[PDB]
């Protein structure tokens, strides 16, 4: 069930890894300047934990391919986040502070609505 | 809904008064700070400076509104670049979520009192791109609506009624008056 | 007139091919405009000129218009002349209506007639396109010529057909005169 | 010094937009129908205004128990 | 006597400073249409002809074809140039 | 006050008892005072000769498409888009 | 000067502007993909609203994409009306750029002058269309409707009239030391640097090129009216505006030609498959009916294909790529504005300039938003 | 004899039916297929590979001189193995005349870069990037163009909601604007617009595998 | 030793987090691979020829203002055309969604329907009226 | 001489004749190269050969200009470079040969998804 295709970046898992781990480098490296350039709650500890969490976020992605995407999409979102393109409101997007957990034991559903 | 009187019944109706309070006022202190209301709101009211944001096919009419066939300075209306120095902002054009944060930022950074006018549909509520995944459904969403004046766009009368309609409302709000009840 | 200085053939202007010359009288000349501003003095009383003419303001309210009949404005529903509803609930203005701020929902009414029960018009969501008006079969919905419908609260603008209806009374006159004008033509 | 911009009449505001060059005075060819309201102003920010309200009675009916 | 201008005096001042005789440019009812016409006809059209005028035989979008493969094309049967060389120089 | 009490000729009025109610607290709850059915009630039902006759409601291109309504039938027939009643006797 | 929209991230040394990131996309809405939800009447007034300054001209090109997908011709008359406010749109947009232009400059006269004169011509399109601007009075078939009686004459005596006033803000502006020091030199565009980056339009045509739309792929009446197009070799913005200028006077005697000799006869597609029938004819006969309830609700199939057209709207080549699966709803509809490469060259063009220069830049790419982001 | 029918240009079909015989005979390893649409206008399908190579053939070679690219339109269609499919619409001044290059690829696999052979392209393979994600090999900067920052998703590909999943409002416990579950005032109603009755015989069996 | 960098990767690539769908719709949504229904009163049948997907009705309450028929769930008109089921399963997988087909129809078995058995001398189905 | 070449730019050029000679020898040579049943090459020494022959019989530059027509020299050296760039990448592209890639089966049939007879 193999297919003979094309590379993106990343010929083999460990570049795969290589590639990652450089953009946990530069977002490790980032961390304290966004938590004093945006005025945004956050701290350096609780940035940190989230940034170890959301690389977990995909942890049993598997295709060579894939995981260079998702670099990709990193290395990207690291710029933004280098600079100051982004704002306040976008940087904290990744807690969802809006909106509480929502009910997810049986009866907190069922009574909850659907 | 109601409807105008009659010619008879206007005949027997006195003068509608100028300062929308009336002159029923009771007491000294009552009186005095009626005319102080009265006084304030024709300020406010004579000299209003939009902050022309402007962001697309409505903010034509925005600006064919300065444009001298509907006059607008006439009425006492400037168009401030400087927020800062703007009192209204006329909402004009769609709302994108880039410019979401923009619109709020550029907003409570004017000092109030701040009167805010949702012209055209699509910042009224969307407009004709209402169910689009990267618009603001409304400017209601981001920013307290003061005058709503429909319209795709409206037409330069229609804006400018409007802006009158926005002076009736600074012609009538009671600060002085009714802070003496507080 | 100074030569070109690259050669035009037709179905073409180039607007800067004139030379600028270099005979005495011609320096001179831009010597003492530069000097002495003629270009500015020609501006400068241009603009003085020209307060020389009436503006061209319309002394809105009382002074205002023109519009033409056509004008796409307030919405308003008919009634034909007995006074009974123009409108069937054939769906179409709802099915055309590029924005989808038309909602309707029809049923018999106890004649059983075929009429509307809701009929909603969104005018935070209509673009006063027209295409309602155009696409009824018997020209139950109309773009009104009412523009000054101006709100202070949101909730103002929904109409439903208790409003619409209301409309078409207040404003049946002038419909029916640009009807008269624009049937035939339209 | 109320003066507003909806005072006008329907029979004047062609008239008066350069719409209809005839008079209504001059012109008794419009319609003279009954149910025909009076006219209003923007009656809005006032007790008077409009609000709007669904025109659908309700769709499901609710099992009484008394019957 | 027909159209409100200034006096005589500043019209003549007007006309100087621009330096190109002037004519006015407000609308004036008298200058722009007989603002109320009479009803007008459309004259019919030519496809409402009223006979010989079968749809089926007048048709394009029946008429129109899917694209045709070129090498196919010669497989059934001056270097060439898109179009006229245009000197756009 | 009244406005809020008003049964809309659709056949609404707010439970007495209705949170929606609240809406009105401060705005007129508008109802029309012309109900269509009333009004074609009062219109009398024209009658004719003709087994079949055609209506329009309107008047030209300003009612609705020309409709043609047999009469052979003892009773009244309703015009099915403007209402109107037709009679044969 | 920055169109309520535009938002450049620069970074400056000194007052000098050295890096120019432009964020286009501060507008879109989407609007690619509820063009293909909806149908293709029903997605008409969506290119109304692209390049909203060019009102007219947008929808004609929808028009032309339809047309030549459906293997549709419309009769003169309707070419003629089409050409006719072709052009009054190309005047409208060209005081739209001069008078923001002398704003971004900092003159208000003349932009306030200009916008008298727009009034006019808006009220023109009210005439026929019925709204100030966003008319949808063009459309598939032809225009949608015909021109009352007399608007004819009205276009005479405004084009009467339109020398003057042109000329008027002509002898202020055009000679005027600070206009011309200040726009002259700024942001020389070469004409090789110009095609490979995909330009088109007055800017185009003013660094040199001969190229034009309506001259080369003529594809409305154009085939019947004489004219020049005018041409720089200077590639300023100067001779820009210079070019924009005598547009406007070539447009004059276009409106000359096609109003002076327009023929009578229909004002629409015979074919009431595509174009909607008429009302009168609809209240009577029975297939007018039902073509008039099916084109309303349903549309018209239109053959399955993929087409390109561009016209010379005033801003350039504005061009739509319209791809139809054959059923009544476009498949996918992209849309090429000018403004699009026309600013993503400025990171090159204002290269070292001051910041003023930039600003002024701005105003003659004319990059009128919408069009840009959507 | 039907003036509602137009009748193209025959001796312009004439031109690029014959030119593009030439492109298909000159470029063999690249071109897949050249075809003339009805609509005059030429199209030249080739594999993923040859993009650059074509392009910059066309814009060089005598006889196609074909310098401007008007723009890169994206086209999805899913039931495409490889969907994602790409158009490089040209323009030739020296000859006026237009063709159309055209090219697909999957969600997955990256695709040639036009910014080394044409500066012109160098916004749209952002665009399309932000717009379906096709992934551009060389291209100098693939920030995103149109989208929000922090946008997730391609919306412009056929499986995508409308609507998208979230959209935006202001809080004032965090004084600042939050991105929000989605939750609309009045659902978006449909239309079922489906013809029951085939139109269009033509292209019934034509173009079958 | 390479064919411009080609690599072997298994064909069946699951794309769920490079797509941004959020997890939850992902997590608690099916999709009905299936053929649209013939609509009833119609007889042309060139709208039933394509296998086509969506997903399962959510939830509609009603607007409490104005009586609309709100809806916060985001998939629900979503509706995308195949044309034969086993590449709509291909590209579901690709997306990583749970799906479930459902098997259209068998070919239509012929029907003699001829014309003569309207007239018969025996048999019952001689007509009754014409 | 003529004074412009009417574009910003493209300065006027002397020795045109030197350099459309020159930049024709190299081209000829660079499609030399070329294996000689390439369609490429087979065309350009007749395209490339008519030009460099047209080159001579006409001294004067403006002579030369409506002889080859294709626009003016400043242009036309520019058009002969392009193609020497084109032919050293044409010879490192190898594109005479034969179909690298087959299309998928209904890769190119518009319009999409539409059950099929066996
Ligand atoms: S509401 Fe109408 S005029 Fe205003 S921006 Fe939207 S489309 Fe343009
Ligand atoms: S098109 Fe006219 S008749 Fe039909 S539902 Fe709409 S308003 Fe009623
Ligand atoms: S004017 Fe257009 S958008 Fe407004 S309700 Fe009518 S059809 Fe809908
Ligand atoms: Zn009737």
């Amino acid at each position: 069930a193999v297919q003979q295709v094309r590379p993106i970046l990343s010929v083999d898992r460990e570049e795969a890894r290589k590639r990652a781990l450089n953009l946990y480098k530069a977002w490790y490296r980032q961390i304290p300047y966004i938590v004093m350039d945006y005025d945004i709650p956050m701290t350096v500890e609780q940035c940190r934990d989230k940034l170890r969490e959301e690389f977990v976020k995909h942890r049993n992605v598997t295709d060579i391919r894939v995981i260079d995407m998702l670099v990709i999409k990193g290395q990207m979102e690291l710029k933004e986040s280098v600079e100051i393109w982004k704002q306040k409101g976008h940087i904290m997007r990744y807690w969802k502070e809006s909106q509480d957990p929502k009910p997810t034991d049986f009866l907190s559903k069922f009574i909850q609505g659907v | 809904q109601q409807t105008l009187p009659v010619a008879e019944v206007a005949q027997n109706l006195p003068k509608k008064g100028y300062s929308p309070f009336g002159t029923k006022q009771s007491s000294v202190a009552e009186w005095s700070l009626a005319r102080l209301d009265d006084l304030l709101n024709w300020g406010r009211k004579g000299s209003i400076w939009p902050l022309t944001f402007g962001l697309a096919c409505c903010a034509v009419e925005m600006m064919h509104i300065a444009a001298p066939r509907y006059d607008m300075d006439r009425y006492g209306v400037v168009f401030r670049a400087s927020p800062r120095q703007a009192d209204v902002i006329i909402v004009a054009g769609t709302l994108t979520n880039k410019m979401a944060p923009a619109l709020r930022k550029v907003y409570d950074q004017m000092p109030e009192p701040r009167w805010v006018i949702s012209m055209g549909s699509c910042a009224n509520g969307g407009g004709y791109y209402h169910y689009s995944y990267s618009v603001v459904r409304g400017c209601d969403r981001i920013i307290p609506v003061d005058i709503y004046v429909p319209g795709c766009p409206p037409t330069a009368e229609a804006l400018m009624y409007g802006v009158l309609q926005l002076q009736k409302k600074v012609k009538r709000m009671k600060t002085l008056q009714m802070w003496y009840r507080k | 007139e100074p030569k070109d200085i690259v050669e035009v053939p037709k179905g073409y202007v180039y607007v800067n091919n004139k030379e600028l010359s270099m005979e005495f009288a011609d320096i001179t000349d831009r010597a003492a405009s530069t000097m002495f501003f003629g270009e500015l003095l020609r501006g400068f009383a241009v603009t003085l000129a020209h307060i020389f003419k009436e503006p061209a303001t319309i002394n809105y309210p009382f002074e205002k218009g023109p519009l033409s009949p056509r004008f796409r404005g307030e919405h308003a529903l008919r009634r034909y002349p007995s006074g009974e509803e123009r409108c069937i609930a054939c769906k179409l203005c709802e099915a055309i209506c590029p924005a989808q701020a038309i909602t309707i929902e029809a049923e018999e009414r106890a004649d059983g007639s075929r009429r509307t029960t809701r009929y909603d018009i969104d005018m935070t969501k209509c673009i006063y396109c027209g295409f309602c008006q155009e696409a009824c079969p018997v020209d139950a919905i109309v773009e009104g010529p009412n523009f000054e419908f101006s709100t202070e609260t949101h909730e103002e603008l929904l109409y439903n057909k208790e409003k619409l209806l209301c409309n078409g009374d207040k404003w049946e006159s002038e419909i029916a005169s640009n009807l008269q004008a624009d049937h035939l033509y339209r | 010094m109320d003066y507003d911009g909806s005072m006008i009449p329907a029979e004047w505001y062609g008239w008066m937009h350069y719409k209809t060059d005839l008079p209504p005075i001059r012109d008794g060819c419009r319609p003279k129908y009954k149910w025909i309201a009076d006219h209003s102003e923007n009656l809005s920010g006032t007790k008077e205004a409009y609000y709007p309200y669904s025109t659908t009675p309700n769709k499901v009916e609710a099992w009484e128990p008394k019957a | 006597a027909l159209r409100r201008d200034v006096s005589p005096l500043i019209q003549r001042i007007r006309a100087f400073l621009l330096g190109r005789e002037h004519n006015l440019a407000l609308r004036f009812e008298d200058g722009l249409a007989d603002r109320t016409q009479p009803q007008p006809e459309i004259p019919d059209g030519p496809s409402h002809l009223l006979s010989a005028n079968y749809y089926c035989q007048r048709d394009g979008r029946r008429e129109v074809l899917p694209p045709i493969d070129l090498v196919e094309q010669q497989k059934q049967l001056k270097l060439p140039t898109p179009g006229k060389v245009y000197a756009w120089d | 006050r009244g406005d809020i009490e008003k049964v809309t000729h659709t056949g609404q009025v707010f439970d007495k008892e209705d949170y929606r109610n609240a809406r009105f607290v401060n705005a007129k709850r508008y109802v029309n005072e012309n109900w269509g059915i009333k009004l074609i009630e009062e219109v009398p039902p024209k009658e004719c000769t003709e087994r079949v006759v055609f209506c329009d409601g309107g008047d030209g291109p300003l009612g609705h498409p020309k409709v043609y309504i047999n009469l052979d039938k003892p009773g009244n027939h309703i015009c099915g888009y403007c209402g109107l009643r037709f009679v044969k006797k | 000067a920055a169109h309520g929209v535009l938002r450049l991230v620069l970074e400056l040394d000194g007052e000098t502007v050295m890096r120019a990131d432009p964020h286009i996309g501060l507008l879109h809405r989407g609007t690619e993909k509820l063009i293909e939800y909806k149908t293709y009447t029903q997605a008409l007034p969506y290119f109304d609203r692209l390049d909203y300054v060019s009102m007219m001209c947008n929808e004609q090109c929808y028009s032309l994409a339809v047309e030549k997908l459906l293997n549709i011709d419309v009769p003169l008359r309707a070419k003629y009306i089409r050409t006719l406010f072709a052009e009054i749109t190309r005047i409208l947009n060209h005081i739209m750029a001069v008078g923001t232009h002398a704003l971004d400059v900092g003159a208000l006269t003349p932009f306030f002058w200009l916008f008298e004169e727009r009034e006019k011509m808006m009220e023109f399109y009210e005439r026929v269309s019925g709204a100030r601007m966003h008319a949808a009075y063009i459309r598939p078939g032809g225009v949608s409707l015909d021109m009352p009686l007399g608007l004819m004459d009205d276009i005479y005596e405004f084009a009467s009239k339109f020398a003057e006033r042109l000329d008027e803000v002509e002898d202020v502006l055009t000679t005027n030391r600070i206009w011309v020091q200040r726009t002259e030199d700024i942001g020389i565009v070469t004409a090789e640097e110009a095609l490979n980056y995909g330009f088109s339009g007055v800017m185009l045509r003013g660094s040199g090129i001969k190229w034009d739309l309506r001259k080369q792929q003529p594809y409305d009446a154009y085939n019947l009216v004489n004219f020049d197009v005018p041409i720089g070799t200077k590639g300023d913005c100067y001779d820009r505006y210079l070019c924009r200028v005598e547009e406007m006077r070539q447009s004059l005697r276009i409106i000359d030609q096609c109003l002076n000799q327009m023929p009578a006869g229909e004002i629409k597609t015979d074919d009431a498959k595509v174009a909607p029938p008429s009302r009168s004819e609809m209240k009577t006969s029975m297939e007018a009916l039902i073509h008039h309830f099916k084109l309303f609700t349903q549309g018209y199939q239109v053959p399955p294909g993929a087409t390109y057209t561009a016209i010379e709207a005033p801003k350039g080549e504005f061009g739509v790529y319209l791809i139809s699966d054959g059923s009544s709803r476009p498949y996918r509809c992209k849309i090429k504005a000018p403004g699009f490469a026309h600013l993503a060259a400025l990171e090159k063009i204002g290269k070292q300039h001051m910041l003023a220069d930039v600003v002024a830049i701005i105003g003659t790419l004319d990059v009128v938003f919408g069009e840009i982001d959507r | 004899d039907k003036p509602t029918v137009r009748q193209p240009d025959a001796v312009a079909r004439s031109h690029l039916s014959d030119f593009g015989r030439y492109v298909a005979e000159c470029l063999p390893k690249y071109v897949q297929k050249v075809q003339l649409t009805a609509g005059d206008e030429l199209e030249v399908l080739i594999a993923p590979e040859g993009v650059v190579p074509v392009l910059q053939f066309l814009k060089d070679h005598h006889q196609a001189q074909f310098t401007n690219l008007v723009d890169i339109a994206g086209v999805d269609v899913p039931c495409r193995k490889n969907r994602f499919e790409v158009v490089y619409n040209l323009l030739s001044l020296r000859y006026n005349s237009r063709i159309r290059v055209k090219t697909y690829t999957d969600e997955l696999t990256p695709l040639d870069s036009a910014c080394e052979v044409h500066k012109a392209a160098n916004w749209y393979e952002r665009e399309i990037w932000d717009m379906y994600g096709v992934f551009f090999a060389n291209h100098p900067d693939l920030r995103r163009i149109l989208t929000d920052y922090g946008f997730e998703g391609h919306p412009q590909r056929r499986d995508f909601p409308l609507s998208g999943y979230v959209e935006l409002r202001y809080d004032d416990e965090k004084k600042r604007v939050v991105c929000e579950p989605l939750e609309l005032a009045q659902e978006f109603r449909k239309f079922d617009l489906s013809a029951p009755w085939e139109q269009f015989p033509n292209f019934r069996n034509a173009n079958p595998p | 030793n390479k064919l411009s960098g080609k690599i072997t990767v298994p064909t069946a690539v699951n794309l769920s987090p490079i797509s941004g769908v959020p997890e939850e719709h992902i997590r608690e949504r099916r999709v009905r691979i299936h053929i649209p229904p013939k609509n009833a009163m119609q007889s042309g049948t060139d709208n039933v020829n394509t296998w086509q997907i969506e997903f399962d009705n959510r939830e509609r309450w009603e607007n409490p203002l104005m009586g609309w028929a709100s809806s916060g769930d985001p998939l629900s008109n979503m509706n995308v055309q195949f044309g034969s089921p086993e590449e709509a399963i291909t590209f579901c997988e690709r997306n990583g969604w749970r799906w479930y087909v459902d098997g259209a129809a068998k070919p239509k078995k012929e029907r003699v329907k001829n014309y003569g058995i309207n007239f018969a001398w025996n048999k019952r189905t001689r007509v009754s009226t014409k | 001489i003529k004074a412009s070449t009417g574009l910003t730019g493209l300065a006027v050029s002397t020795n045109p004749h030197h350099t459309l000679s020159a930049l024709y020898g190299k081209i000829l040579r660079a499609v030399s190269k070329m294996p000689q049943d390439a369609s490429y090459r087979k065309y350009t020494e007749q395209l490339v050969k008519q030009r460099a022959d047209s080159v001579a019989q006409h001294k004067d530059i403006t002579a030369l200009e409506k002889a080859v027509g294709c626009g003016q020299v400043e242009e036309l050296i520019v058009q002969a470079e392009n193609e020497l760039i084109l032919a050293r990448k044409m010879l490192g592209w190898k594109p005479w040969e034969k179909l690298v890639q087959a299309a998928p089966a209904k890769q190119w049939d518009w319009p999409p998804a539409q059950i099929m007879e066996p």
